[PDB]
């Protein structure tokens, strides 16, 4: 369940990077095959993506770390 | 055919998917907003009152 | 033709011990309000319970009054004595004491135990005493009754709220079944005073009502 | 003339009746206007617009 | 439009209704007074709010 | 009837052409949903071409806006009538008045937000008593075009469908009078040669109803099938 | 230790409607049982309305039968309120056969053993020719609530709406009683308006059966 995205704006301040970062992560969970880091509530991948933004464990930096790390591997 | 199993499928594709409502003479940028559906036995869009 | 959709409560999403939130799903179309009201007017107005009726002060024989040592007035002390929730055993009435001196808040724990009088919330602040020689002393009378009996209907005449509930409400939202069009989902939300847990006070509300229908079914 | 015709009926003069709520079963404060209005259905029905 | 009429009817006062000048321990028994009918929805009352 | 009228209702319902105004007053001889037969008094009666009057009422036929113009008798058998009176109430007319909608018990109170801006809230009494239940009539054409590659047949031999399509047709291929179709059923079978492609008339989506009448028109030069 | 109500008197003020009395009541249960019993009695009572009329020569509900002054559809709106009682069945097929010039009232129906028309003066349609006669088969079945013609599930079967509701208007009044040196009690007087097919004791008993059955959910 997700009603507003005010916490996500308070972690990613731009509010226009939120759609790009959360879209990229939601691609990495849907057709990226990867498993989420927060437990889902039979939700779609979008609410899981913003829901992981508001926890403090996904932004653009973490995605740089993981994609460069799999580019090494 | 509108079988019996398609409606739980439909409740499992609504749940977190927005739609865009639009009144036809759109003046300002609140003229298009986005909601989440709740299914209605009926034929009319039930819009939130304050909005 | 006779078989309705008899429900059972699917969840009790309860916040802390005096709070509860009972759902009931699903109910036949229109049965949201015939139970949400019938449990409302029985919980709110006619429930067996025990509460404070009247208090007399040792040196005060007037409602609009004053006293040294306690900064909250006698007009203000009766609000705490309304919310003083006491469960009582089979005594129909019993009188209590509050003889205490000292500095600081006088909670509900400073009443003597005295048999059947149990204090469910001992920490409930009744009055503050600010002086070292200030001494408070009063007779307070609990009584057994069946609903909100005010002071104007009935020593100081205090409002008698015998009923264990404080807040009840219900919000009939729709709830679908497999191929049924629309039904109800009774959402009973209740906060008590703490003399009884709120899972049981609903189960005393139907207990009163099913007795009322006994000469019919 | 409306007031005297209502006096011929067994109805209140002001055209307002105390009404009881259907859900809760209790009297509304401030008694409400009731009466019979001639109402029409237009052919802008909803299963042409959808 | 309707909701401000409901609020404007809810927060006002008349000078003499039931429960005039009685003290109330909180908003919860203000709801409990109005749902029963011992008070009126608008009659002036000292309460303890937090 | 309107409870609160003006008195212009009589002049509109008479002066429009929807009611069956009696041309000559007399005694009603026969009352039927189809026709009303009026025997004439002796004063307004011609010596030659004497006879009586016979009014053929207009039953259920399509209006221009897909409503149902209808005429129903408002006199009974054996009743005196006067020259210039109504005999058949038309659509939206009752006993010679003009009655457009229906009049109902209305309250004026804001009821739980279900009448927020300008809405209306209607009880189950009104829908149970069948009192706004309007009757519509839709007219569905199905033509038989002479194109390239071959003419079009109106046969029932349709591919890609089973007995659910052909259950509601006769052997000629047109639906029966009164077979209650729904959305998706096939009224007129029609195929176009290509082996051959289905082009049959189908009920438009989302409507119900009853086939009340079937017209068949035929170009002079085509032999008729059995149903025509 | 609250008191208990009993059915103290059923004054049958007319054959259509009557007044029952619930007495005594503690102060506060009067509007509770009054609103609750009003709501149950209007909502859910077992009725016996017509369901599916099958006139003989008539193809569909929009044609006309030759020699009757009304359409087939106004015959359907006259039969829609044919108040009838059945006892030991659920469905039943009635048959109306009437010739001759004159009104066709409800008494012209075959009077099978448990099926009883409750209002014999009820007109259906008027015949108007010497040698002309409607001949229909009327299917009455039990039910509950309101089942429209759309939401259910040959060609001569005309389907009407079902209007399964015996009661029409409920009104109740609370007032005081004088039992035994004890004031502030309540007398509930439930004034129902029935079309004639349910006895008021049966209604006021089935209603509390429905409510006390609904309270099985948590007691």
């Amino acid at each position: 369940a997700r009603v507003t995205v005010q916490d996500a704006v308070e972690k990613i301040g731009n509010r226009f990077d939120l759609v790009l970062v959360a879209a990229r992560r939601a691609r990495q969970m849907q057709v990226g095959g990867k498993d989420p880091l927060v437990p889902e509530e039979n939700d779609k991948t979008t609410v899981i993506a913003l829901r992981e933004i508001e926890e403090g464990l996904i932004n653009n930096q973490i995605l740089d770390v993981r994609e460069r790390q799999e580019q090494q591997e | 055919r509108e079988e019996a199993v398609v409606w739980d499928i439909l409740d499992e594709v609504i749940r977190e998917h927005p739609v865009l409502l639009n009144r036809a003479p759109t003046l300002h940028r609140l003229g298009i907003q986005a909601f989440e559906p709740v299914l209605i036995e009926g034929k009319a869009i039930q819009l939130h009152p304050l909005v | 033709v006779t078989e309705f959709l008899k429900p059972r409560l699917v969840d009790i999403e309860q916040v802390s011990s005096t709070h509860a939130k009972v759902t009931l799903e699903p109910l036949e179309r229109g049965f949201g309000h015939t139970l949400g009201n019938a449990l409302r007017r029985i919980l709110l107005s006619s429930m067996p319970g025990c509460a404070v009726t009247e208090v007399e002060i040792d040196g005060v024989l007037h409602e609009y009054s004053t006293k040294e040592g306690v900064q909250e007035d006698i007009l203000e002390i009766l609000l705490n004595l309304k919310g003083l929730a006491v469960r009582v055993q089979g005594k129909d009435e019993v009188i209590l004491t509050l003889n205490k001196s000292g500095i600081g808040p006088v909670t509900a724990a400073d009443i003597t135990h005295d048999g059947d009088v149990e204090i469910v919330k001992p920490q409930h602040v009744i009055c503050h005493l600010t002086d070292e020689n200030a001494s408070i002393s009063m007779r307070i009378k609990v009584q057994r009754g069946r609903g909100y009996v005010p002071a104007s209907t009935r020593r100081l005449l205090v409002d008698a709220c015998y009923s264990p509930v404080e807040r009840i409400a219900y919000n009939v939202e729709a709830a679908r079944v497999e191929q049924r069009t629309d039904l109800d989902k009774l959402v009973i939300e209740m906060e008590t005073n703490g003399t009884i847990d709120p899972e049981e006070a609903i189960r005393r509300a139907a207990t009163i009502l099913a007795e009322q229908l006994e000469a019919f079914v | 003339e409306i007031k005297e015709l209502l006096k011929l009926g067994d109805l209140p003069t002001s055209g307002q009746i105390r009404l009881y709520d259907g859900r809760t079963g209790e009297q509304f404060e401030r008694p409400v206007t009731v009466g019979y209005m001639y109402m029409l259905k237009l052919n802008h029905l909803v299963d042409d617009k959808m | 439009q309707d909701v401000v009429l409901g609020l404007y009817y809810m927060t006002r006062d008349c000078v003499n209704a039931k429960g005039e000048g009685m003290v109330l321990t909180g908003p919860k028994e203000a709801e409990r007074l109005y749902r029963s009918g011992l008070a009126s929805l608008h009659a002036r009352v000292k309460v303890r709010i937090t | 009837k309107p409870l609160v009228g003006t008195g212009m209702e009589r002049a509109v319902a008479v002066d429009s052409g929807v009611t069956a105004v009696a041309k000559r007053g007399g005694v009603v001889q026969y009352v039927d949903a189809s026709r009303i037969v009026i025997k004439v008094n002796e004063d307004e009666m011609y010596p030659g071409e004497a006879g009586i009057d016979i009014y053929n009422l207009t039953k259920y036929t399509r209006s221009n806006q897909n409503t149902c113009i209808n005429q129903m008798p408002c006199v009974s058998l054996g009743e005196p009538v006067e020259r210039g009176d109504v005999l058949a109430d038309g659509p939206s007319t009752d006993l010679g008045e003009l009655a457009l909608g229906q009049n109902m018990r209305v309250a004026f109170m804001p009821w739980n937000g279900y009448n927020f801006e300008d809405s209306i809230l209607v009880s189950e009494r009104v829908v149970q008593e069948d009192r706004f239940t309007t009757i519509h009539i839709q007219e569905l054409a199905c033509v038989s075009r002479d194109t390239k590659l071959g003419p079009e047949e109106i046969t029932a031999d349709i591919p890609n469908v089973g007995e659910a399509a052909l259950s509601k047709l006769d052997e000629s291929g047109i639906v029966y009078i009164g077979a209650e179709v729904t959305g998706g059923d096939i009224l007129v079978g029609k195929v176009t040669p290509k082996d051959v492609k289905d082009s049959s008339l189908r009920v438009p989506n989302g409507v119900s109803g009853t086939v009340i009448d079937v017209q068949v028109f035929t170009r002079d030069g085509v032999e008729k099938d059995k149903r025509a």
